[PDB]
């Protein structure tokens, strides 16, 4: 009988928490190719001339 | 007169300024900055006779500075070389006379 409505009052309180969620991310570098280059003085004159 | 007048001897006389690009496979506005860069410090560091060390020790501070950690740039009279790169990272030109310029990124 001593507890009363006005007398004790019961309030439900909750923290809002974002929804848990699985994520799969794959990086990979720009290709690289193979490169072969050969330099001569006649070559380097043609282009030149 | 002309290109029968002008000899090999003749024309390495006559323009030392002439810049020749053979292969490109990296972005054009990327090569405007590198060209700029290699040619002052080529000349900056040809002292009385050029030096092959001196010159590629100038381009290897500048470049790595400039764009990545680890770029590689060879300079020789002629060389055959096989190099794996990333896209768009080497650029290849040879300035007048015998002087071959290889830089990529690693």
């Amino acid at each position: 009988t001593l507890r009363n409505k006005f007398n004790y009052n019961t309030r439900e309180c909750q923290t809002i928490n974002p929804s848990i969620r699985e994520r799969g991310v794959s990086t990979e570098p720009p290709p690289s190719d193979t490169i072969c280059g050969n330099i001569t003085q006649w070559e380097i004159f043609d282009a030149y001339y | 007169k002309a290109v029968t007048d002008m000899d090999i001897n003749e024309l390495r006389k006559l323009m030392i300024g002439k810049a020749i690009i053979n292969s490109s496979d990296m972005q054009g506005d990327l090569l405007q900055e590198a060209q700029d860069v290699i040619q002052s410090g080529i000349e900056n560091n040809s002292a009385p006779v050029l030096n092959i060390e001196a010159a590629c020790k100038y381009i290897k501070e500048n470049l790595d500075k400039k764009f990545g950690p680890t770029w590689q740039c060879i300079i020789g009279e002629g060389y055959a070389y096989d190099v794996t790169v990333q896209n768009n990272t080497l650029l290849f030109m040879f300035y007048n006379g015998n002087l071959a310029v290889l830089i990529f990124k690693s």
